[PDB]
């Protein structure tokens, strides 16, 4: 029998994790501050990880990796993109970007210097403000860092896509939901089922504060958007729906079109970090569940824009991903008494 | 270094007599105090229980006391009585007819400083004098009444060596006399004050042993002290042969109790033997030790939280599969530890057998189920003193109601503490 | 990656290499403390003697 | 030449000092009885070994150390063991009944009775030095003479010695091989009243001990003899540079200048590699570049924790054999690469290197097999703190119930000294994660 601690009790997929372990018969959950587990479901902060690995007798597992916070915090993953070789300033797939500190190191000297050299070439020149609620998109510098410094926090600016790719009937946005689990072994398994988080108005090029057609969020979608479910249940289309949409809209594969791209992607953030993160030789190990966020441009170019540490599932496939979960990140370990991932590896 | 043995009234020099007896054949000492064994190992720590006489002879740093000289007589006549020191042969006449206050306050009163007399003369002639045990019962009068009234003048007289006590809990299917919860009750008053520990002996648990898992069908009292023999053995072992552990009472004391009146143990011997042969495995051994069935205090240990336990081994096993048995019975029962004294169980090893054993096992729990213990007799005790039954035994020898009412009320509060640490 | 202050001698060497640059109280006072203890301890003893008194 | 005295403290400090002392006898070729024939200048010297030993008239070799223990058993093994005429019997202190593993006993009531006896034999070993420079304290964390005789013993030696250096080898409790429940609230008491009179603290985990013992010499349950030999080993690599001639950690000022940038994060870990099995039928031997990437292996580590998220203050990387500079820069470039190693922004990134070639000396018949290089890398890294941090949320599970709190009680030490210590450890906790995120 394997023992496990459960220490937050707002996390839907580890909810589910905890309730099929517990169905095995082969897992007991132990009360929160009870040391002597196999298995913690961590807190999303401030994790103890000082304190894993030091129970004689016991193997230990987490289900975060330390320090894989620099991909999933804004901030982090601009300075991580810009500063590591393996992704480079020269990086095809990542907006541009700029981390800029409140009025009260910093880039915006910097970003005055590309800027402007977009408007002088009279190219498109929006971009998008955020931080790790709180958005600007707009046409001129002096909206963006104004805004930026009435908050209080650390945030980034970005080239906001003008040009992406829109689903008809619709003329509407939307993004991709990757969700992404790596083992002890840093195995990286992207979950066969990702997710388009879309919107349900036509994409406005002209006033960018209709924040209902650029803000794809499943939230801001349903509470003040005016169609929210006339095309696809819950402003979620699902992969097989995407595909047979590019084949027959335009003649493509989901596979080819978009999917390369992600895996691409994904492989290469992860491999970036590996050297740091990676519990290969540690006295405890780490698994953890990353959900990727990608827009498709009018090119059908992928681009990344965040990774999220601690994802919700969609409703619909909660039951098989955390399945996977379980098998795949805590039976390799822990053995009891046709795969839903696939393997990224090159 | 040295320990002095107290053994007071019936049951405490019967069991205390065994308890020679075992000790001595492990040390490889015959009934005249003459060395006769193999192994240097039997002499090396022989001065923490024996004094060294003219002829190396070796003589117990005991002191037996009684109110009444039957027993001490059946022990000078016993298979080891002559190994004694006859002047440690402290004893008076008139018996104590089962009486605390007897024992306590009025006939034990006048034989307790001949007893310190002998006390002290062992004392001075020791190095280093670590402290004392007594074995005695709590249910009659000289063990109970007497050996406390001895408690506390030890105490007095020596504030800061160790005391411990090995303690007979009267049970009704063991029964001698009817006021043997009143004897008990005001014993434990005693024993919460004035111990660093006490080994709560439950002889309704020596007799479901001996007939249950031992197919004895009508235990005499020399079946329950087998029992309490080896198991005192087992808990002595480790002072009394070297080992990595330089092991002595002190730090077992600090260790093991948190809070110093939560200081009641809970003993158990494996595998149980009688007076069979299949060897045990290191697993086998180690869920025994941990089996309800083989503790000698009648309470069920998954009706409370260990506080602490000392586990200790006898006999020849590999360490490392000794450690993994035991990390797994902590991490597989992890409940019945509490979580707020980190790594509360701790082992021990002796590489000595004890005698017709190739391995054994010794468990010391702290346990908070111990208070179970402590219910029976309040509830035996409230039964009778709701209508003062039989307190004119005691109120003859001058006590009064209100002592009884006080030491009911501190039992009670006894076992409210052990109920705070169990849901803590 | 220049390696400094290289000394040699018949034993071994060292030197240093730098990737990158920048970017009590008295004896009275615990007298008195070890004392002070001690009357605590000695305060604990007269009360543990008074009540074996009464 | 300035003198060195080591001073070691109940059992962990006595037996680890008896390893000790054998291995530097063994590596400057002093016999059991003191004679050292390498010596030419009988009855004195200037020279580096004479930091660690005097020497009489007829020529005997005689270290300049005291043992101290609340009770005989211990150093009485010394008094009768292969090494009985090495030292002098006033070096061996011993009480009669010991401090039965509560810090009040060994530091208020049976420490008191014996510090003054201490401090005298001390300063006889003090008045035999022309230059004395400090002193090596060797103890445990968790028993009561290591912490609560060390803490006393280190107050008074700032007293008596202010201008001195003072520096700690300290065994840091391991439930493996601990026979004690309360060593968290020992550990946490000396740390708290030592820490302003120490200038750098070597912390060794048992635990990381233990498994090296285990997974790389095989040895299925570890003693305290195979502990502290490897534990020596590590020892001597760390004091070989006041013993053997050379240029980097000459005098114990040193240490402090070259590890301990902030006197309060005074405890640098210590790596080592590599540990053979001497049972090892078969093995190849490991390059310099092989030997110092194992120095950022937490498998090897003398505390298990990870360097990767914190940040070091210093770095020094001492040798023992057939070693040049130019494999050293070699390694530590390619290191660099494909390491996580993060400085905080006002120290240098960079290493300070010692070789000494003469290679790791071995005990005859111990675990350790002999190998042509070895290295020791002492760095001062944040992620040391995971120690801390474990550590104090034992005592905080421990004292929020007051368990065991009477036994402290009942020696004098008041309730207060408890969180007076844990708030002291709060802020050192604090100040690791202020300098390392
Ligand atoms: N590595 C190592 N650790 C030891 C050794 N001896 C004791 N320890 C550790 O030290 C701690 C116990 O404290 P000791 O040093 O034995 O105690 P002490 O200083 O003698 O204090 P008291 O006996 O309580 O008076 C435990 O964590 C032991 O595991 C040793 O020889 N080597
Ligand atoms: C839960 O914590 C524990 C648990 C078990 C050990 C320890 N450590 C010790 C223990 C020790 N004496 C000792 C050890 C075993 C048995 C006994 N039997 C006796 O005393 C009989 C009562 C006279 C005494 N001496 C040094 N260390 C700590
Ligand atoms: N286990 C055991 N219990 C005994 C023995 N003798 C008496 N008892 C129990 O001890 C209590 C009687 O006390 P006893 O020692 O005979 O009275 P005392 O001589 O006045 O101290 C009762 O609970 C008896 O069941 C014995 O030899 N072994
Ligand atoms: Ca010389
Ligand atoms: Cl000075
Ligand atoms: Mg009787
Ligand atoms: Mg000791």
């Amino acid at each position: 029998m394997y023992t496990f601690v459960v220490r937050d009790e707002n996390s839907s997929v580890y909810a589910e994790v905890s309730r099929l372990l517990l169905a095995t018969g082969q897992w007991k959950r132990l009360r929160k501050d009870n040391p002597r587990f196999n298995l913690m479901l961590g807190e999303r902060n401030r994790l103890p990880f000082g304190r894993l690995g030091h129970e004689p007798g016991l193997v230990q597992l987490v289900n975060y990796y330390r320090g894989a916070d620099k991909l999933c915090r804004k901030a982090s993953l601009v300075k991580l993109i810009k500063t590591s070789p393996e992704l480079s300033e020269s990086c095809t797939w990542f907006p541009e970007s700029y981390v800029i500190y409140p009025t009260n190191t910093d880039e915006r000297e910097v970003f005055l210097a590309a800027y402007n050299r977009r408007r002088e070439g009279r190219e498109g020149n929006v971009w998008i403000a955020k931080s790790s609620e709180g958005i600007l998109i707009s046409s001129e510098a002096s909206e963006l860092l104004d805004f930026i410094d009435e908050q209080g926090q650390v945030h980034v600016i970005q080239k906001y896509l003008e040009k992406p790719l829109l689903l008809e009937p619709g003329h509407r946005k939307f993004d991709i939901r990757s969700w992404v689990l790596v083992d002890h072994l840093y195995n990286i398994y992207l979950y066969r089922e990702g997710v388009l988080r879309t919107s349900s108005e036509p994409y406005n090029s002209a006033n960018f504060q209709d924040k209902t057609c650029h803000l794809t969020n499943h939230c801001i979608q349903k509470e003040y958007s005016k169609n929210y479910g006339r095309y696809e249940e819950g402003n979620e289309m699902f992969f097989e729906e995407f595909n047979q949409y590019l084949m027959d809209a335009l003649n493509t594969t989901l596979e080819n079109s978009i999917l390369l791209q992600i895996k691409h992607i994904i492989r290469s953030c992860l491999m970036c970090i590996e050297p740091a993160i990676s519990t290969k030789h540690l006295h405890y190990q780490s698994f953890q569940l990353f959900g990727f966020d990608f827009m498709v441009d009018e090119e059908l170019k992928v681009w990344l824009i965040e990774v999220n540490g601690a994802p919700a599932c969609a409703q619909k496939l909660y039951a098989e991903l955390c399945q996977g979960i379980v098998d795949v990140a805590i039976s390799s370990v822990f053995p009891l008494a046709t795969s839903i991932f696939i393997k990224l590896h090159h | 270094r040295e320990i002095v043995h107290i053994q007071a009234g019936q049951c405490g020099n019967q069991i205390g007599a065994k308890f020679w007896e075992v000790i001595s054949d492990e040390h490889g000492i015959d009934p005249t105090g003459s060395y006769h064994g193999d192994s240097d190992l039997q002499l090396e720590r022989i001065n923490v229980y024996y004094n060294e006489a003219t002829g190396n002879k070796y003589v117990p740093r005991a002191i037996l006391v009684d109110l009444e000289p039957g027993t001490m007589d059946s022990v000078r006549s016993g298979p080891f009585g002559q190994i004694f020191r006859p002047d440690n042969f402290v004893f008076g006449q008139s018996g104590a007819g089962n009486n605390w206050a007897k024992g306590h306050y009025t006939e034990g009163a006048e034989l307790v400083d001949s007893v310190l007399d002998v006390v002290r003369k062992e004392s001075e002639s020791c190095d280093c004098l670590q402290g004392f045990q007594l074995t005695h019962s709590l249910g009659g009068g000289t063990g109970s009444g007497m050996g406390t009234l001895l408690i506390s003048k030890i105490r007095e007289e020596y504030p800061d060596r160790i005391m411990n006590t090995f303690s007979v809990m009267p049970s009704p299917k063991v029964s001698d006399t009817v006021v043997e919860p009143y004897n008990a009750t005001l014993s434990v008053h005693q024993l919460v004050e004035n111990t660093d520990e006490t080994y709560c002996i439950d002889n309704e648990a020596l007799y479901d042993i001996c007939f249950r898992t031992l197919k004895l069908t009508t235990p005499t009292y020399g079946d329950l002290n087998h029992l309490v023999s080896a198991t005192m053995s087992g808990v002595t072992t480790c002072l009394r042969f070297p080992g990595q552990l330089n092991a002595d009472l002190r730090k077992l004391a600090v260790n093991m109790v948190p809070f110093p009146r939560l200081h009641f143990f809970m003993p158990g011997f494996a595998p149980l033997t009688s007076r069979q042969y299949r060897a045990l495995t290191v697993p086998e051994l180690t869920q025994q030790m941990f089996d309800s069935k083989n503790m000698m205090a009648a309470c069920d240990p998954r009706h409370g939280r260990y506080l602490t336990v000392a586990a200790i081994f006898r006999g020849r096993m590999s360490m490392k599969e000794v450690d993994e048995q035991m990390l797994n019975v902590q991490n597989k029962n992890s409940s019945y530890f509490v979580e707020w004294i980190p790594n509360n169980v701790k082992t021990a090893v002796c590489d000595i057998p004890p005698r017709g054993l190739k391995m054994s096992a010794t468990f010391i729990g702290n346990s908070t189920a111990i208070q179970e213990l402590f219910k029976r007799i309040s509830e035996q005790f409230t039964a009778m003193f709701r209508r003062k039954a039989f307190l004119h035994w005691y109120t003859g020898e001058g006590m009064d109601e209100m002592e009884f009412t006080e030491a009911e009320s501190n039992m009670n509060d006894l076992v409210s503490e052990y109920q705070q640490y169990q849901d803590a | 990656m220049e390696v400094i202050e290289l000394n040699k001698c018949t034993s071994g060497q060292s030197f240093e290499v730098i990737l990158k640059p920048p970017s009590d109280p008295s004896l009275e006072e615990i007298q008195k403390k070890l004392e002070a203890a001690e009357e605590r301890r000695k305060y604990q003893e007269a009360e543990l003697l008074k009540h074996l008194a009464e | 030449m300035r003198e060195c005295i080591s001073i070691h403290v109940g059992q962990a400090g006595v037996q680890i000092g008896n390893a000790c002392w054998e291995l530097y006898c063994l590596e400057h070729g002093i016999q059991p009885d003191g004679q050292m024939p390498s010596d030419k200048t009988i009855g004195g010297g200037d020279d580096s070994f004479n930091t660690f030993f005097s020497e009489t008239g007829a020529g005997k070799h005689v270290p300049r150390a005291v043992f101290v223990d609340l009770e005989p058993t211990v150093i009485d093994e010394v008094r009768t063991g292969t090494y009985r005429q090495l030292f002098h019997p006033e070096q061996l202190i011993t009480g009669k009944e010991d401090a039965a593993n509560n810090y009040a006993r060994g530091h208020y009531t049976i420490g008191k009775e014996i510090i003054d006896l201490v401090l005298d034999r001390i300063r006889k070993l003090a008045d035999q030095c022309t230059g004395l420079q400090g002193f090596l304290v060797f103890h445990s964390f968790g028993g009561g003479t290591g912490s609560g005789f060390t803490s006393l013993l280190m107050e008074r030696l700032s007293v008596d010695y202010g201008k001195k250096s003072k520096l700690e080898f300290s065994i840091y409790p391991a439930p493996q091989v601990s026979t004690a429940v309360v060593e968290p609230y020992n550990s946490i008491l000396t740390t708290h009243t030592t820490l302003e009179h120490s200038d750098c603290a070597f912390m060794v985990d048992n635990e990381a001990i233990y498994d090296i013992c285990r997974r790389n010499l095989d040895i299925e349950r570890p003693t305290y003899t195979n502990l502290n030999r490897l534990i020596s080993q590590i020892v001597s690599s760390i004091t070989a540079s006041l013993r053997f001639d050379g240029a980097l950690n000459v005098d114990l000022t040193e240490f402090q200048t070259n590890l301990v940038p902030y006197p309060r994060i005074h405890f640098p870990l210590a790596t080592y590699a590599p540990v053979i099995s001497a049972e090892k039928a078969y093995h190849e031997q490991l390059s310099v570049a092989e030997i110092t990437n194992a120095c950022f292996e937490p498998a090897n580590q003398m505390v298990k924790c990870d360097p990767r998220h914190g940040k070091y203050m210093a770095c020094c990387l001492l040798y023992r054999g057939d070693v040049v500079p130019k494999d050293v820069n070699a390694a530590i470039a390619t290191i660099k690469t494909k390491r996580s190693i993060q400085f905080v922004d006002w120290c240098p990134t960079g290493f300070k290197v010692g070789i000494n070639y003469q290679p790791p000396t071995v005990v005859p018949g111990g675990d350790l097999a002999k190998v042509q290089r070895a290295v020791c890398m002492l760095s001062n890294t944040t992620a040391i703190a995971e120690a801390w941090a474990r550590l104090d949320h034992k005592f905080d599970l421990m004292y929020a119930k007051r368990a065991f709190v009477h036994w402290y009680v009942g020696e004098g030490m008041e309730e207060g000294e408890f969180s007076e210590a844990r708030e002291d450890m709060a802020a050192l906790e604090k100040d690791y994660e202020e300098v390392g995120v």
